[PDB]
C-alpha cells in the first residue's frame, strides 16, 4: 500500500528510531500496549503503512533492529512502548563493530547479515505494495554503517524497485567524536553514492545550535534531538499517511527533487522551533514559518545555503490553511533571494500540504531543499582522511581487517569526483 | 556476554588487585561473603556484575580474576582477609620462592613452575565465560614475578586465544624514586618481551600518586593503601560502559587500534580527577569544565612524564555521571583551543567520547571526596619516550659495567637478550622519534 | 496602517515606556495576560497601530527594548503587564555605558546595535504602513543616548521616509545628576539636530513642579512622572488611534508645526492637573483647560514662553464638546497675548479634537507649542560644557573612549549655530 | 553578570575583610556555614548574592574574595573561626614570615614568594566569574604586606586584565596617631608604585573612626571591631546598586572617570552617616536633610583632612532606602547653596545621584542605631593634598637622615626609588596644586 519498514543500526540511530516510532505512536494515539485509544479512524485508515495489526489488535511496527551488541536491544527493550514491539526483530550482535567499518562490514559485517536479511525478507512478504523502508545509522563509523552498507547493497539488489531513503549521522567539522571517522565515512560514502536512493544529512552541532539558540535550551542530549529529527522524518510521509489538498510522495519527491541520481544527499528544515515564551511574542502564519524556512540556522546540515546555491528546494506543509497564501510566499521567496536559487531550474521551489498538521500544532512546515553547499563537508572529511592517510594513522587497526588501501583511493577520487561534480552543476548557467 | 578478567602479580600489583575487587564489590554492593544484601530482580537490556562477579546457585558471586605471583606471603592475607568468603581457593595460585627480582628467574627459572596451573585456571574461567572481550592483567616491574612470570604469561596467553584484548596495568619505574636498582634489567628485559605480547597498556607511576594525593587529596602521608585506592578508581571507570548505561558505551576493542593508531607505540597516560577533599568538595563546584580543563593539567598528569613536552594523539575522556554531550563537546573545542598542546597532526582529531551516566561512588575510609562527574583521560602523546630514554641510559651504563649480570646469567638468559633488548628500546625510540615527525609538505 | 513602534533606552526611559504601554493597556482594557476585556470594538478597531494580536489573541506591543545591563530588563520583566510582552525584545547589554556617551556609542555602541537593528527590522517587516516609531532616552548621558544616537542614524538611513519622534530627558539647569552631562548632551544633540524628526523636552524639575505645586504632591518618584508624560505621549496618537471631528496626524502635526526642519524640539502641556479636592473647587470647560494651556507652570520645559515667543502653538483635544467653543477660545487666546505669538505666522495656533477623551476624564487638552525660549537651555548646557572643556574636566574618561575634541567643537559651534538660528527667527518681523 | 571580588592584606586590612563578609553574609542572611536558612525561589529581573556569595550545588555559598598576607597568624583565626564552614581552603593564601613592615620585603624579598599562587587563585575566580566588573582590593600601609605585596599585586593584576575596575580600600597613616615610623617609607614607596597601578581608591583614617564613633556612636572605648564594623557599613552601601534595586543604580566603572575627572588625582573622602545610638535613634528623626546637610559636616568628615580647606569636585551621595529624588535634589541645591564650599568650577556640578531603596540593615552587637536612609559621600576635593605634604616632609627629613634605610637597601631597593618617589609626590603636589587653580578669565 506504499507501506514501509524501518531498519536502524548506529551508535545513536538505534536510539533514534526508538524515539521515532515513539512519536508515530503518539500521532496514532495507540496505547503502549498496542491497541488504539484515539478518536478518529483516520489514524487507523492509513495505520498499516507503518504499523501492523496483530491477532487481537497488537499493533506493531515494521521496524528492523540492527546492532552488534545487545545493550541497545535491552535499552529500547527497556523502552516505554517496549510492549508495543515484536520480540522477533531484536537482531543484534555479540561483539560490536569497534567502529572499524571493515569489522562491521566484513568481519561482523558478513557474520550477522544473513539472519537480518532473512527476517527482513519475511517482512518483505509482509508488505503488499511496499513503497519502501527507512534505514538509519551514522556515516562516520560502523555501529550502523558497518552493516548498513551491506544492507543497502543486499536489499538494493534484492529490491531494485524499492526506495532507500537513508539518514545517517555526519561528523561535524569541529568536534571529532572519533578520528577513524574519515575512513569509515569515506569507505561508506563510496557505497552510498552508488546504492542509496535518498539521503539527508545528520549533524549534531546543528542540533545543538537549534536546541541552544533557537530552542533556547541549555541541556542537550540525544533524545530531544531525535525528537527534533523524527519530527521531520515523521512528517515526510504525512500525505502518504494522510490526505492533502496538495500531495506528493517520496517518488514524487525525489523524482521532483533530484536532477541526476548522485544528488540524494539533502538538507533539512523543520519548524516552528520556540521556547515557551515565544508564542507570547509571536503567532503562526504560513509567511512566518516561511520566514523560518530559508533560515541557515534551521539549515540543520554542515552546508550553507548562504554560501552554496539552492539546486532544489521544497516545503512540506501539514495543517489547514490557504494555499493561496502558500504558493504566494513560495514564489515570493523564490524571487527574494533568487541568487541562491540555481538558474535553469525554473520554479526550483515546489509545494505540498497535508490536511492535518502534526499533533499539538496547527500548521506544519518542512524543508528538504538541496543546494550544493555540502562540498565543504566532503572536502573537509576527505581532507582529514587525506592527512592521516598520508600518515596511515590507525591503518593498523584498519589493514588488520584485511581491506586494501586502493579501496580508500576508490572512495577517495570517487568522493572528490562527486564534489567537483557538484561544482560544475553549481558553476553553470 | 561482555566479560573481562583480571590477573594480579607482583607485590604492589596484587595490592592493586585487592583494592580493586574491594572496590567493585563495594560498588555493586555485594557483600564480602558473596551475597548481595537482597534478592536480584529479573530484568534485561544490559548485563550487570555478571561480567566479573560470578553467579552461583546462591548468594555466592566471586570475581572473574586470578592471582599469580611467586611471593606467596601477602596473598595469604587475602587468604585470611575478610573476603575469605569472597574469593575462591582455585582462584588462588602463588609461588613460594619468588624471583628475588630476577626477571630471568620467575620468567625462566621459576617461570617453568606454575605456568600450567595458571593456564588451566584460565581455561576454567574463559570456558566459564562466553563473550569475554579481553584480559585484565596486573603486575609490576618490581615484585619480580610481576615482570618475569607475567612476561611468559602474556607470551603464551596471547598465543592461546589471541582474539581477546590485552588490558595492561603494570607499574613503571618512577623517574627518580625507585624500589631497587636492577629495575633497568626487570623493565627492559620485560619490554622487548612485553611489546609483541602486549596489545595496549598504561604506565602508572607512583610519585604522581604521592604528589597529587597530597595536594589534591590533601594527603599528608600516603602509601599503597592510597595508591591502590586511586588506581582502584581509575580502573573503576575505565570499564563502566560494560557495566553501566552511558551515552557512548565505548569498548576496549573499540579503543584498541583507534587510540593507538599505529601498532607499535601502544601505551598511554591516564590522569583521572576529580580527586579532592571533603573541605574542597565544599568550597567548590567541580564543573564539567573544571574536570575537563583540569583534565589536561600537565601537573595533574598522573604519570611523571610532561605532556607539554609531548604531542597528544588521542584522548578518551569517558565520563561518569551527569554529563552533557554539548558541554563536554565545547570543552573539547577548548582542547583544540589549547595553543600549548600539539597533536599528531596526521591524526588531526581522534577523540572518542564517553558519557556514562552513573557518577562516581566513593569508598568509605577513603580520602577522595564525592562528586557528580568523572573523567578518564586515557591519552597518548609523544612525550613518554623520554623517561624510557632515562631507563635505557641508566640501564645503559649499569649494564655496561656488567653490574648484577652474574645474577641473570646464572639463571639462563643470554647477553644478546640484553644488547638486543637495548636495540628494542632503540627501535621504539625511533618510533616515538618518527611518529612525532610531522609529515612533510 | 500608520501603526508605529517603540524603542527605549535611558536610565529612566526604559522605565518610562514601561509606564507608557501600561497606560495604553488601560486605554485598551486588555488584560495583563494579553486578551481584551473591554466593552467597545473601538479599542480593537485601531488596536493594531500600537499593538499586535498573536496566535490565540496574545496582544502584544510593538516596542523595542534598549539597555546595556539587564537590570531594567528584569525590572520591567518583573513588571505587571509583564505577561503582556514578547520575550523576544529583551535586548540589553552585559556592561552598561557608564554614561560616557562614546562608550555607549562606539564601545558598546558598536557592540550591540546589530542584534537590535535586526530584530527591529523584523518588526519593520511586521509593519504594514508604518507611520513611525517612538524612541526614548535622555539627552545627558549614554544609558539611552549612547546607542539611541546610533539608532537614529541607522534607522534614519534605513527608513528615510519614517517619522522619528524623539523624547529624551533634558538636564535641568539647577540639579546636575551628573557632570559629564554637557558632553554627552552636546555630542548627542549634534546628531539629533540632524537626524531626529520630532523632539520634545524632558525636564525633571518641571515634573517636580507639577507634582508638588499643581499636583500638590509631596512625594515625587519617576513612576508618577512617567504617568504624567505618557499621558501626553499617549494622547498624541488619539485621532490617529480614534475618530475625531478635527483630526491631524504627526505628519499633519509636524508639517503643520515646523517651518524649517531644525525646529523639532517642542515643549509640552497636558492637563487637567488637580489634586482630589480641586473638582470641588472647579469644573471643566474648554475655556478652562485653555486657561491652563498657556500656563508657564504647565510649560513642562526649561524654556519660558513668558520670556521667549511662541513660534508655534497647537492643542490636542480628546473628548466631546463644541468646537464652536474650541476655536473661539483659540483665536481669543491668539489675540490675548499676541506679543508672545510670533508675527508672520498667521493663525500660529492650530486645532484638533478626538471624539473620545482619555479614560477617566471627559475632555482632553494637550499643548505642544514651540516658542524659541529653549535658547537659554542650550546656552546653559553649552556654557557648562564650555567651562569644563576649558578645563577638559573628565576628558580622560572621555578621550579614553578615543573620540576627538574636534567633534566637541562640531557639536559646539554647531549647537551655538542652532541657538543663534533661533535668535534670528525670534528676532525678525 | 555583575561580579566583584575582594582582596585582603595587612593586619588591619583582613580585619576589615572579616568584618565585611560577616556583614554581607548577615545582610543576605545566609547562614555562616554556607546555606541560607531556607530555599531560594527562582526569579529574574536582577542578580542577587551571586555577585559574591558562590553558588554550589547545595547550601554552600562562599564569597568571591581572597586573602593574601605574609603574617599568617591572625588569618588562622578565620581558619578557626565560626565561618570555617563559610570560607574555603583555597580561598586562603598567607605568608609565614611577613614583611616586618619592610615594604621592600614582601614587595621584593617575600614579594617573590606567593605571587603565582595568588594569580592562580585569581584566575580560578575570574574564570569562575563572567561579568566581574572590578576588583575589591584591601590592604594597609601598616601590616606591611598590605603595602609591599599588594603593590606588586595590582602592579601585575592590572597588567593581567586591565579592563576590570580597581576598587581600592587601604588605610592611610593617621595624621598624628600612627603605628610605626617607617610609615613614610611604606606609604610613599607604595604611592609612586601605587598610582599608575591604581584606578581609584579611597583613604580611610582611623582617628576619625575614633572621634566619631565616640561622639556619634557615643562610643566610650573603641577598637578594630568598631572600625572594621564601620568600614563594613560603608562598603556595604558603596555597591548596593549591583545588589539591590535603586532608582539610579550607578556603577563603579560609571564612577570612574566621572568622579575623578582627570586621570591623576583619583582618590577621595567618604563620610557615611547616619551613625547614632539607640538613645539617639529615639530622641531623633534623622531627616533626609539631616543626613544630607550632615553629610557635609567637615567635623563629620571620615578622613582627617578638612574639606573646608579644600574645594569639592564630585559627590556621589548614593542613598539607601526611602529616598525621594526631589527632597535630596533640593538638598543638593542646598549644597550648591553652601557659601563655605567651593568647587572645581570648571566642573561646575558633577553630581550623580544614588537612591537605592533598601534602607540599611544593622549588625547585632553593633553600636550604630537603625535608620531608614543611608548616605555615602564619596567626594573628591582639593583638600587632601596637605596631609600628603606632611607625609613627604616627615619622610623628607627622616629620609634625609637616612633613618632605617639600611633595612630597605638591605632588601633590594635603590635610593633613586626614594628620591624619585619624592618626585612622585612632588608631581601629585603639582596636581592638587594645579587642578585647584581656577581656569583664567
Ligand atoms: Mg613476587
Ligand atoms: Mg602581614
Amino acid at each position: 500500500m506504499r507501506e514501509i519498514v524501518h531498519i536502524q543500526g548506529g551508535q545513536c540511530g538505534n536510539q533514534i528510531g526508538a524515539k521515532f516510532w515513539e512519536v508515530i505512536s503518539d500521532e496514532h494515539g495507540i496505547d503502549p500496549t498496542g491497541t488504539y485509544h484515539g478518536d478518529s479512524d483516520l489514524q487507523l485508515e492509513r495505520i498499516n503503512v507503518y504499523y501492523n495489526e496483530a491477532t487481537g489488535g497488537r499493533y506493531v511496527p515494521r521496524a528492523i533492529l540492527m546492532d552488534l551488541e545487545p545493550g541497545t536491544m535491552d535499552s529500547v527493550r527497556a523502552g516505554p512502548f517496549g510492549q508495543l514491539f515484536r520480540p522477533d526483530n531484536f537482531v543484534f550482535g555479540q561483539t560490536g563493530a569497534g567502529n572499524n567499518w571493515a569489522k562491521g562490514h566484513y568481519t561482523e559485517g558478513a557474520e550477522l547479515i544473513d539472519s537480518v536479511l532473512d527476517v527482513v525478507r519475511k517482512e518483505a512478504e509482509g508488505c503488499d505494495c511496499l513503497q519502501g523502508f527507512q534505514i538509519t545509522h551514522s556515516l562516520g563509523g560502523g555501529t550502523g554503517s558497518g552493516m548498513g552498507t551491506l544492507l543497502i547493497s543486499k536489499v538494493r539488489e534484492e529490491y531494485p524497485d524499492r526506495i532507500m531513503e537513508t539518514f545517517s549521522v555526519v561528523p561535524s567539522p569541529k568536534v571529532s567524536d572519533t578520528v577513524v571517522e574519515p575512513y569509515n565515512a569515506t569507505l561508506s560514502v563510496h557505497q552510498l553514492v552508488e546504492n542509496a536512493d535518498e539521503c539527508m544529512v545528520i549533524d549534531n552541532e546543528a542540533l545543538y545550535d537549534i536546541c541552544f539558540r533557537t530552542l533556547k535550551l541549555t541541556t542537550p542530549t540525544y533524545g530531544d534531538l531525535n525528537h527534533l529529527v523524527s519530527a521531520a522524518m515523521s512528517g515526510v510521509t504525512c500525505c502518504l499517511r494522510f490526505p492533502g489538498q496538495l500531495n506528493s510522495d517520496l517518488r514524487k519527491l525525489a523524482v521532483n527533487l533530484i536532477p541526476f541520481p548522485r544528488l540524494h544527499f539533502f538538507m533539512i528544515g523543520f519548524a516552528p522551533l520556540t521556547s515557551r515564551g515565544s508564542q507570547q511574542y509571536r503567532a503562526l502564519t504560513v509567511p512566518e514559518l516561511t520566514q523560518q524556512m530559508f533560515d541557515a540556522k534551521n539549515m540543520m546540515c554542515a552546508a550553507d545555503p548562504r554560501h552554496g546555491r539552492y539546486l532544489t528546494a521544497s516545503a512540506l506543509f501539514r495543517g489547514r490553511m490557504s494555499t493561496k497564501e502558500v504558493d504566494e510566499q513560495m514564489l515570493n521567496v523564490q524571487n527574494k533571494n533568487s541568487s541562491y536559487f540555481v538558474e535553469w531550474i525554473p520554479n526550483n521551489i515546489k509545494s505540498s500540504i497535508c490536511d492535518i498538521p502534526p499533533k499539538g500544532l496547527k500548521m506544519a512546515v518542512t524543508f528538504v531543499g538541496n543546494s550544493t553547499a555540502i562540498q565543504e563537508m566532503f572536502k573537509r572529511v576527505a581532507e582529514q582522511f587525506t592527512a592521516m592517510f598520508r600518515r596511515k594513522a590507525f591503518l593498523h587497526w584498519y589493514t588488520g581487517e584485511g581491506m586494501d588501501e586502493m579501496e580508500f583511493t576508490e572512495a577517495e577520487s570517487n568522493m572528490n569526483d562527486l564534489v567537483s561534480e557538484y561544482q560544475q552543476y553549481q558553476d553553470a548557467t | 556476554m561482555r566479560e573481562v578478567i583480571s590477573i594480579h602479580v607482583g607485590q604492589g600489583g596484587i595490592q592493586v588487585g585487592n583494592a580493586c575487587w574491594e572496590l567493585f564489590c563495594l560498588e555493586h554492593g555485594i557483600q564480602p561473603d558473596g551475597q548481595m544484601p537482597s534478592d536480584k530482580t529479573i530484568g534485561g537490556g544490559d548485563d550487570a556484575f555478571n561480567t566479573f562477579f560470578s553467579e552461583t546457585g546462591a548468594g555466592k558471586h566471586v570475581p572473574r580474576a586470578v592471582f599469580l605471583d611467586l611471593e606467596p606471603t601477602v596473598i595469604d592475607e587475602v587468604r585470611t582477609g575478610t573476603y575469605r568468603q569472597l574469593f575462591h581457593p582455585e582462584q588462588l595460585i602463588s609461588g613460594k620462592e619468588d624471583a628475588a627480582n630476577n626477571f630471568a628467574r620467575g620468567h625462566y627459572t621459576i617461570g617453568k613452575e606454575i605456568v600450567d596451573l595458571c593456564l588451566d585456571r584460565i581455561r576454567k574461567l574463559a570456558d566459564n565465560c562466553t563473550g569475554l572481550q579481553g584480559f585484565l592483567v596486573f603486575n609490576s616491574v618490581g615484585g619480580g614475578t610481576g615482570s618475569g612470570l607475567g612476561s611468559l604469561l602474556l607470551e603464551r596467553l596471547s598465543v592461546d586465544y589471541g582474539k581477546k584484548s590485552k588490558l595492561g596495568f603494570t607499574i613503571y619505574p618512577s623517574p627518580q624514586v625507585s624500589t631497587a636498582v636492577v629495575e633497568p634489567y626487570n623493565s627492559i628485559l620485560s619490554t622487548h618481551s612485553l611489546l609483541e605480547h602486549t596489545d595496549v597498556a598504561v604506565m602508572l607511576d607512583n610519585e604522581a600518586i604521592y604528589d597529587i594525593c597530597r595536594r589534591n587529596l590533601d594527603i599528608e602521608r600516603p602509601t599503597y593503601t592510597n595508591l591502590n585506592r586511586l588506581i582502584a578508581q581509575v580502573i573503576s571507570s575505565l570499564t563502566a560502559s560494560l557495566r553501566f548505561d552511558g551515552a557512548l558505551n565505548v569498548d576496549i576493542t573499540e579503543f584498541q587500534t583507534n587510540l593507538v593508531p599505529y601498532p607499535r607505540i601502544h601505551f598511554m597516560l591516564s590522569s583521572y580527577a576529580p580527586i579532592i577533599s571533603a573541605e574542597k568538595a565544599y568550597h567548590e563546584q567541580l564543573s564539567v569544565a573544571e574536570i575537563t580543563n583540569s583534565a589536561f593539567e600537565p601537573a595533574n598528569m598522573m604519570a611523571k612524564c610532561d605532556p607539554r613536552h609531548g604531542k597528544y594523539m588521542a584522548c578518551s575522556m569517558m565520563y561518569r555521571g551527569d554529563v552533557v554531550p554539548k558541554d563536554v563537546n565545547a570543552s573539547i573545542a577548548t582542547i583544540k583551543t589549547k595553543r600549548t598542546i600539539q597533536f599528531v597532526d596526521w591524526c588531526p582529531t581522534g577523540f572518542k567520547v564517553g558519557i556514562n551516566y552513573q557518577p562516581p561512588t566513593v569508598v568509605p575510609g577513603g580520602d577522595l571526596a564525592k562528586v557528580m562527574r568523572a573523567v578518564c583521560m586515557i591519552s597518548n602523546s609523544t612525550a613518554i619516550a623520554e623517561v624510557f630514554s632515562r631507563l635505557d641510559h641508566k640501564f645503559d651504563l649499569m649494564y655496561a659495567k656488567r653490574a648484577f649480570v652474574h645474577w641473570y646469567v646464572g639463571e639462563g638468559m643470554e647477553e644478546g637478550e640484553f644488547s638486543e633488548a637495548r636495540e628494542d628500546l632503540a627501535a621504539l625510540e625511533k618510533d616515538y622519534e618518527e611518529v612525532g615527525i610531522e609529515t612533510a609538505e
